[PDB]
């Protein structure tokens, strides 16, 4: 659910509304194939969500 | 009568020892790494 951009983050920040982070790159539901979820960027929710 | 023969000289006194020296100060610390590296541009879009 959460994400961390910079290094010295004490607690992992939660994803803001209208965004979603899947558990893994291949265990997502609606992700354009040309991207992956390293864990530092919370992707935007696809059209019709 | 001739006087009694004088006695020989007595031994010299013992000498004192020498103390040890204090430790020298620690070496000067080096300054930190040479500046930051050049900034990155940033790439692409990052939009799903």
């Amino acid at each position: 659910g959460y994400y961390t951009d910079v290094d010295g983050l004490p607690i992992q920040l939660p994803c803001k509304p209208g965004t979603f982070m899947p558990f893994d790159t291949a265990t997502a539901n609606l992700l354009d194939t040309g991207l992956t979820v390293d864990g530092t960027q919370c992707y935007t929710c696809q059209t019709g969500t | 009568p001739p006087p009694t023969s004088p006695p020989p000289s007595p031994p010299p006194s013992p000498p004192p020892p020498r103390p040890p020296p204090p430790p020298p100060p620690p070496p000067s610390p080096p300054p930190p790494n040479r500046s930051p590296p050049p900034p990155p541009p940033a790439s692409s879009a990052i939009n799903p």
